[PDB]
DNA sequence: AAAAAACATTTTTTTATAG
DNA sequence: CTATAAAAAAATGTTTTTT
């Protein structure tokens, strides 16, 4: 307000807003409705990725394979 | 007195308990940015309710991006479904929240050149080095950005009733300094 | 000087906000 | 980019022990 000051918990707190949210750590099997169930591409989608992202990072994967010979 | 901080971010850390391999992570998603030789981790920028968090093989991604704390619980337990659902075991534990971001508009230009006389014992402002002044409150530990239109950025709090007091405290000092 | 196990930083991600 | 803050763990980057 303008005159006598603002009431502390009349306001929301964070507190209201995770207790909003599930909580349970190993049934996290509530938040599930098909956009999230399409985050995982298949096998055909996925093939694809890896043979694109190897030669994208071609350049990593020389140091890290040389990695492997400071190794030996 | 009038206005209450808007919450335009929340920064969430969550464990899941498990040394996952990168690798196959980002291989198996839509969002999938794995660059090791940049960001050692991985990037899924999920649509509802809006992230982007990062995804460490130890098990313990950064989720920034919430809205509120609705938002910001349930973003960092949509990956939990996906690496779940991929070949991982890891479990939700831990949603600890380390930051939460603010702002508003006061309505009125204020003046910063004076301000750090009064309460410059808190404040330090270089006008040409960035145009914002910043204010170190202690009680609570919230540290806000008081820009010349009369725009305020209050980042800093764990929760949310936190960054509310930081706005209620500065206010009467946001009215004395002013370009009336 | 030298090889070593000790701390400290540069990186990234979000978000609004203004020189 | 300048600036706030906040996590995190690969990684190089500093100061400081122990050879």
């Amino acid at each position: 307000g303008s005159y006598c000051p603002r009431n502390l918990h009349l306001l929301p707190t964070t507190d209201t807003y995770l207790s909003k949210v599930s909580d349970d750590p190993d049934n996290l099997e509530d938040v599930d409705d098909e956009e999230l169930n399409a985050h995982l591409l298949n096998e055909e989608a996925s093939k694809l990725k890896e043979r694109i992202w190897i030669g994208l990072n071609a350049d990593f994967l020389l140091e890290q394979e040389s990695k492997r010979l400071k190794q030996e | 007195s009038g206005i209450v901080p808007t919450l335009q971010n929340i920064v969430a850390t969550v464990t899941l308990g498990c040394r996952l391999d990168l690798k196959t992570v980002a291989l198996h998603a839509r969002n999938a940015e794995y660059n090791p030789k940049r960001f050692a981790a991985v990037i899924m920028r999920i649509r509802e309710p809006k992230t982007t968090a990062l995804i460490f093989a130890s098990g313990k991604m950064v989720v920034t991006g919430a809205k509120s704390e609705d938002d910001s619980k349930l973003a960092s337990r949509k990956y939990a479904r996906i690496i779940q659902k991929i070949g991982f075991a890891a479990k939700f534990t831990d949603f600890k929240i380390q930051n939460i971001v603010g702002s508003c508009d006061v309505k009125f230009p204020i003046r910063l050149e004076g301000l750090a006389f009064s309460h410059g014992t808190f404040s330090s402002y270089e006008p040409e080095l960035f145009p914002g002044l910043i204010y170190r409150m202690v009680k609570p530990k919230i540290v806000l950005l008081i820009f010349v239109s009369g725009k305020i950025v209050l980042t800093g709090a764990k929760q949310r009733e936190e960054i509310y007091q930081a706005f209620e405290a500065i206010y009467p000092v946001l009215s004395e300094f002013r370009k009336m």
